[PDB]
C-alpha cells in the first residue's frame, strides 16, 4: 500500500491538481511527453505510485478529474504539460452545475456516479497498492462543493479500507460572489465531516494576504496560488517521496494527530514563505521558520493559535538539519507558550524530517496545527446560515430542487456537534 | 557453542545489522569479495574468527548469518543494493511489501505471526548448515513497535523451539525527554513483559546518551543516525571481542551470562564503553589505564539518560582489549573501591570482572574515536535502570489516564487488559528491582 | 609531593603564567613547541624538574600542569594564539564564555563559583593524572578584579578542601598614585578581607617601581607589560630553583612557610630580586654577590613601592643562585651586622633565611637585563605595606562614605556589612604589622 491517486473536481479544483502534476514533474524531474528523467531509483518508484508505466518508456498521470464544462478540461488539455494526459483520467459532463449544492449531485450526480465508479474501479484493478485518495476540489464552487461531497460519500461507503485525504478551498466570508456559495459549503460539509478521515483548511483570503506580504502583488493570482498549495502538498509528501530518517505514512501520521475520529480539520503551513529576494537579506535559519509557522497570519487555514489552543501540532521538515537542534527548539517553543500548548499529554508534537531538500530552498517546513479558535470560523459559517435564507429570499429555488429544511438542520447539528468538540477539550 | 546467530528486526535495527556487518569486516580487512578476504590469515578467519558469525562455505566465502526481517520494502531495498546482501544469502532476508501498523498493533498480532512459521524453518535450516550454537543474538530497537513486536514473537518462538541458549537481545531505548511517536512508550511497555518471559539477557542503550558523546567526546557539530550505529557496532564488537579475536584471559558467552544476570529475574545490564573522545583530545595528551577506569562511571558513557551515583552497585564486567597491563587494571580497581564512586553494597561487591582479549580497538572512518591501543567495556548492573524505568513509567501512567489513541488497539489485535497487565508487570519489576538493591 | 600545581587567573595573571612558562623553558633548553625540545637533557630529568611542573604524560611531552583561568575571551584568544596552547590542553585553558562586571563585583558573586565547579572536577582530575602536591601557586592582580576574585575565591575552595598545602599567591599590587579604575580600592579591600579567611603567603609587588626600573636600571624609555612579566617570571624562577636544581641548601617551599610566617598571623611578606641592570652595564661591572646583597637591601631592588630602610627589619629569606662564595655571603652578613640602619629587631634578629642553588641564573633576550650568573634574593617582612594598606584603606573610607559606589555594589549583590567587615578586617592587618614591628 504505497500507491495514492490524486482525485481532481471542482470548477478550481482542476487546476490545483494540474499544477500539482506540473510541480512534480518539475521537482523530480519528468518530461511533459511522458519519458522519465528523475534521478536515480527512488524518484522511479514514485513514479510507480502516481504516474502509470506505458509503452515506449511513457507515464501518465495517475488522476480522476471529473468536473462540467469539458471546454475547461479541452483548454487545460492542449497544453505542454498537460500532454500526457491519459483520456480516461478526466471523465467531464456537460454541462455546468448553476453553483449550487442540489444540481450538483442530486440532479446531474446521479447519472455520472455510475461512470466515475467504474473508472476508479478499472484504475483499483490495474493498481493495487493504492493506499488513499487525494482530492483538491472547491468548498464554495458548485461543481466542487456539489460533485465533491457525492464521490467522497461513494467512496466511504464502498472502500472503507482506503484513507482520505482533502485539500478543500474554504470560501472566504467576508467577500463572495454570491450568497449561496457558503451555503453549498455548508451542505457540503455536513456530509464530509462523516465521511472523510482527513481534510485541510485552505482559505482563499489567507491566501490573498501572504501574496500581499511576500509576493507583493496588488492582484492575486490564482496560478501563485496553485503553485504555493502544489508545494505545500509536495511537502506534506515528502515523507513517503524520498527516504529520510524517520519515514511515516500518512494512516501512521492520522493515528497520531487525532485522538478521536473527528478532528479532521486541519491548518496548513508552509516554509520558507519568505519574499522574493529575502532569502538574501535574511539567513535561512530554522529559529526563524519556527517563527514563521507560528504567526498567525502566515498560516492558510486560517485561524489564530493565541485565540484558540494546540491540540495536536505536527512539523514536517526537509533538508539537513540537526536532530538535537530541533529537539531543542521544539522543547523551548513548548515551554514559551505553555498557555497556547496542552499540558495534559504532555508533548504534543510530531515531526518527520526529509533527507533531501526542495530544488532552489536549502530547507523546507510544512506545519500542521490543531487549534479550538477554528471553531469561529465554522461560528462565521453558521451565521450567513442563520443571515442569509432568514429572509426567506430565493428559497423557491431550493424548494424546485427538492432540498428540504431536514438536511439544513442536520447540517447546523453537525456544526454545534463540531463546536462542542472544539469545548470538550475546552479552549 | 561455537555460533551465534544474529537477527536485524526494524528499520533501525537493520541499520544497526549493517553497521555492525561492516565493523565486522573492517577488523578483519573484509571486502566484498573475500574468499576469506583474502586466504592468508589466521587469525582473521580463520581460525575463529570468523567461525561465530560468518558462515564458512565450501568456498571459503564467509557468508554472515543475518535475518533481515521488516514489512518495509524501502529499507529492504536499501541492503539489498549494498555489498552486504552479497554477503548474505538471497533466502536468508525476508521481504515485506505492507508495514504492519504505528506500530505494535499489527507487529505482534497473527499477521505478524504468519512469518513466523517460515523464518522459524530459516532458523531451523541455516543452524543445519552450521554446526554448534552460542546463543540467539537480537538487535532491534523498542521505540520501533514493529520491531519490537516482530522481536519478541521471533524471541517466543526460539524459547519454544530449542529453549538450551541465552537468548540475547540487543534493545534500543528512545530519548525519555522527547518521543516522536505517541505510542512510543506504549510500545516499549508492551514489549518489556513480553522480553521479560522470553529474553534471558537485555541491553538498555538510549539514543540521546549516545547523540550526547558524540556532541562531546567526538565534537560534532551534527549528529546523524550512522554515528549512532557505528557506535553501537563498537559496543557490540567489544562484547564479542573474545569470541572473534584470543586473547590472554578469553571469556565465554556463559560467562557474561554468569557475571550478568545474577537473580531469578535480573536480566538487564548496562553499557559503558571508556575511553570515547575526540581525535585532538587525544593527540594533546595521552590517557591513564585510571583516567579510562574512572571515565567508565560517568553519565556520559554509561549510554543511558540517567545519573549512575544516586544508582547502588552490584556485580558488573570490564572487557579490555589489546595489550592491557593486569596490575594497571587491579591497581586502578582498588582505587575504585577506595573512591566509593558508586555507593558499593554488602554483599555483591567482590564482582568488578577484568577480560583481556589481544584485539586492539578499530575506529571507524565515519565516526571518530580516541585513538588507543586498549579499550574498557564495563557491563554494570548499578541500580540506576530502576530511575529510568519509572522515568517511563511516569509518562506511561500519565498518558494511559486519557491514552487518546485506545480504540485502535483494541479493535485491531489489543485490549486494556493487556495494557493494563504490562502496566502492573512493569511496576512489580521496579519494586522487585529496588527491594533487591535497598535491602542492603 | 613534590609535584607543584600552579594557577593562572586574569588577564595579568595569564600573561604573567605565559612568560613564567616562557621563562622555564628556556632555562631547560626547551623551544614553546613541543617534542621536546630537546630533553630531559642533563639534568633537566632528574631532580625535577622538568617533572614537577613540566609533567610527562604517556603521549611523551612535557605539559606544564597550569590552569589559565579568565572570563574575558580576549585573553583566551591570545593565549591559544602562543604555541604553549599546543603544549596545554583545552581542558587546562578554561575558555572564559562572558566577563562577569567591572570587575570584581559579579567575579565574586555565584557567576565564580559556577565556573568553579568546572575548575574544581578540572583538578580533581589533574590531580589523578598526576599524584602529589607540595603548594598551590596563584598569579592575578589587583587592578583586574576578576583575576583577583576568581583566583581568591579558588583559593579558599582548596583550602577548604585540603587545607594541608601551602599556596603561594602572587598578587599585583597597583600604584597608590594612579587609579585605572576607581573600582580597585574596594576589590583590594575585599581581597584583603578573604585573605583573612585562607592566606598561607602573599606576594605583593607594585608596577611603579618596576617601571621605575626599567627606566633607570634597564635604561628603558618606555616599560612594556613584557618586560613585567618577564621581571616576575625571573624572580619565581629563583624561589622554585630551590626545589628544581640541586644545591648545598635545599630549602623546601613549606620550609619558606616556616621562614616566612613567625608571628601568629602573617600571611603578606615582601619580595625583592638583584642583581637588575643594564646589558651594557652588566658587560662593565663583574661584582661578586656581596654587593649584589648590599644592593638587595636597598628600597630600589625592591619592586614594590615600599622602603625597608623606613620599615623594621623582620623575617627574611635570602636565596642564592650559581657560583656562590660561602665567606662572600659571611662577608655579607658580616656587613650587614656592620649597617645598623634598620632596627635590630628582638625576636628575628639573626634570620636571613640562606638559600644556595648551583645552576647559574638564566634571562631571556627579550629581557633588557642580562644573563648574570649570580644572583641574590631577599624576601623580608617589612611594615611599610601596612602603610600602604592605609593609605589604600584611607581612599576606600572615603569613597564607602560617599556611597557613590555601592548602590551599584548591593544591586550587584553585596551588602554594607561585606565591606564594613573587609575595612575592619584591613584595619587590623596594618595594625598587627605595626605591633609586631612596635614591639621590638
Amino acid at each position: 500500500m504505497r500507491e495514492i491517486i490524486h482525485i481532481s473536481t471542482g470548477q478550481c479544483g482542476n487546476q490545483i491538481g494540474a499544477a500539482f502534476w506540473e510541480t512534480i514533474c518539475g521537482e523530480h524531474g519528468l518530461d511533459f511527453n511522458g519519458t522519465y528523467h528523475g534521478h536515480d531509483d527512488i524518484q522511479k518508484e514514485r513514479l510507480n505510485v502516481y504516474f502509470n508505466e506505458a509503452s515506449s518508456g511513457k507515464w501518465v498521470p495517475r488522476s480522476i478529474n471529473v468536473d462540467l464544462e469539458p471546454g475547461t478540461i479541452d483548454a487545460v488539455r492542449n497544453s505542454a504539460i498537460g500532454n500526457l494526459f491519459r483520456p480516461d483520467n478526466y471523465i467531464f459532463g456537460q454541462s455546468s452545475a448553476g453553483n449550487v449544492w442540489a444540481k450538483g449531485h442530486y440532479t446531474e450526480g446521479a447519472e455520472l456516479v455510475d461512470s466515475v465508479m467504474d473508472v476508479i474501479r478499472r484504475e483499483a484493478e490495474g493498481c493495487d497498492s493504492l493506499q488513499g485518495f487525494q482530492i483538491t476540489h472547491s468548498l464554495g464552487g458548485g461543481t466542487g462543493s456539489g460533485m465533491g461531497t457525492l464521490l467522497i460519500s461513494k467512496i466511504r461507503e464502498e472502500f472503507p479500507d482506503r484513507m482520505m485525504a482533502t485539500f478543500s478551498v474554504l470560501p472566504s466570508p467576508k467577500t463572495s460572489d454570491t450568497v449561496v456559495e457558503p451555503y453549498n459549503a455548508t451542505l457540503s460539509v455536513h456530509q464530509l465531516v462523516e465521511h472523510s478521515d482527513e481534510t485541510f483548511c485552505i482559505d482563499n483570503e489567507a491566501l490573498y494576504d501572504i501574496c500581499q506580504r511576500t509576493l507583493k502583488l496588488n492582484q492575486p493570482s490564482y496560478g501563485d496560488l496553485n503553485n504555493l498549495v502544489s508545494s505545500v502538498m509536495s511537502g506534506v509528501t515528502t515523507s513517503l517521496r524520498y527516504p529520510g530518517q524517520l519515514n511515516s505514512d500518512l494512516r501512521k501520521l492520522a493515528v497520531n494527530l487525532v485522538p478521536f475520529p473527528r478532528l479532521h480539520f486541519f491548518m496548513v503551513g508552509y516554509a520558507p514563505l519568505t519574499a522574493i529576494g529575502s532569502q538574501s537579506f535574511r539567513s535561512l535559519t530554522v529559529p526563524e521558520l519556527t517563527q514563521q509557522m507560528f504567526d498567525a497570519k502566515n498560516m492558510m487555514a486560517a485561524a489564530d493559535p493565541r485565540n484558540g489552543r494546540y491540540l495536536t501540532v505536527a512539523a514536517f521538515f526537509r533538508g539537513k538539519v540537526s536532530v538535537k537542534e530541533v529537539e531543542d527548539e521544539m522543547h523551548k517553543v513548548q515551554s514559551k507558550n505553555s498557555d497556547y500548548f496542552v499540558e495534559w499529554i504532555p508533548n504534543n508534537v510530531q515531526t518527520a524530517v526529509c533527507s533531501v531538500a526542495p530544488q532552489g530552498l536549502d530547507m523546507a517546513a510544512t506545519f500542521i496545527a490543531n487549534s479550538t479558535s477554528i471553531q469561529e470560523l465554522f461560528k462565521r459559517v453558521g451565521d450567513q446560515f442563520s443571515a442569509m435564507f432568514k429572509r426567506k429570499a430565493f428559497l423557491h429555488w431550493y424548494t424546485s430542487e427538492g432540498m428540504d429544511e431536514l438536511e439544513f438542520s442536520e447540517a447546523e447539528s453537525n456544526m454545534n456537534d463540531l463546536v462542542s468538540e472544539y469545548q470538550q477539550y475546552q479552549e | 557453542m561455537r555460533e551465534v546467530i544474529s537477527i536485524n528486526v526494524g528499520q533501525a535495527g537493520c541499520q544497526i545489522g549493517n553497521a555492525c556487518w561492516e565493523l565486522y569486516s573492517l577488523e578483519h580487512g573484509i571486502k566484498p569479495d573475500g574468499h576469506l578476504e583474502d586466504g592468508l590469515s589466521k587469525p582473521k578467519g580463520g581460525e575463529e574468527g570468523f567461525s561465530t558469525f560468518f558462515h564458512e562455505t565450501g568456498y571459503g566465502k564467509f557468508v554472515p548469518r543475518a535475518i533481515y526481517v521488516d514489512l518495509e520494502p524501502n529499507v529492504i531495498d536499501e541492503v539489498r543494493n549494498g555489498p552486504y546482501k552479497d554477503l548474505f544469502h538471497p533466502e536468508q532476508l525476508i521481504s515485506g511489501k505492507e508495514d504492519a501498523a504505528n506500530n505494535y498493533a499489527r507487529g505482534h498480532y497473527t499477521v505478524g505471526r504468519e512469518i513466523l512459521g517460515d523464518v522459524l524453518d530459516r532458523i531451523r535450516k541455516l543452524a543445519d548448515q552450521c554446526d554448534g550454537l552460542q546463543g540467539f543474538l537480537f538487535t532491534h530497537s523498542l521505540g520501533g513497535g514493529t520491531g519490537s513486536g516482530l522481536g519478541s514473537l521471533l524471541l517466543e518462538e526460539l524459547s519454544a523451539e530449542y529453549g538450551k541458549k541465552s537468548k540475547l537481545e540487543f534493545a534500543v531505548y528512545p530519548a525519555p525527554q522527547v518521543s516522536t511517536s505517541v505510542v512510543e512508550p506504549y510500545n516499549t511497555v508492551l514489549t518489556t513483559h513480553t522480553t521479560l518471559e522470553h529474553a534471558d539477557c537485555t541491553f538498555m542503550v538510549d539514543n540521546e546518551a549516545i547523540y550526547d558523546m558524540c556532541k562531546r567526546n567526538l565534537d560534532i557539530p551534527r549528529p546523524s543516525f550512522a554515528n549512532l550505529n557505528n557506535l553501537i557496532a563498537q559496543v557490540v564488537s567489544s562484547v564479542t571481542a573474545s569470541l572473534r579475536f584470543d586473547g590472554s584471559l578469553n571469556v565465554d558467552l556463559n560467562e557474561f551470562q554468569t557475571n550478568l544476570v545474577p537473580y531469578p529475574r535480573i536480566h538487564f545490564p548496562l553499557v559503558s564503553y571508556s575511553p570515547v573522545l575526540s581525535k585532538s583530545k587525544a593527540f594533546h595528551e595521552s590517557n591513564s589505564v585510571s583516567e579510562i577506569t574512572n571515565a567508565c562511571f560517568e553519565p556520559g558513557n554509561q549510554m543511558v539518560k540517567c545519573d549512575p551515583r544516586d544508582g547502588k552497585y552490584m556485580a558488573t564486567c570490564l572487557l579490555y582489549r589489546g595489550d592491557v597491563v593486569t596490575r594497571d587494571v587491579q591497581r586502578a580497581v582498588e582505587q575504585v573501591k577506595n573512591k566509593k564512586t558508586v555507593q558499593l553494597v554488602d554483599w555483591c561487591p567482590t564482582g568488578f570482572k577484568i577480560g583481556i582479549c589481544y584485539e586492539p580497538p578499530t575506529a571507524t572512518p565515519n565516526s571518530q574515536l580516541a585513538t588507543v591501543d586498549r579499550a574498557v567495556c564495563m557491563l554494570s548492573n548499578t541500580t540506576s535502570i530502576a530511575e529510568a524505568w519509572k522515568r517511563i513509567d511516569r509518562k506511561f501512567d500519565l498518558m494511559y489516564a486519557k491514552r487518546a489513541f485506545v480504540h485502535w488497539y483494541v479493535g485491531e489485535g489489543m485490549e486494556e487488559g493487556e495494557f493494563t497487565e504490562a502496566r502492573e508487570d512493569l511496576a512489580a519489576l521496579e519494586r522487585d528491582y529496588i527491594e533487591v538493591g535497598a535491602d542492603s
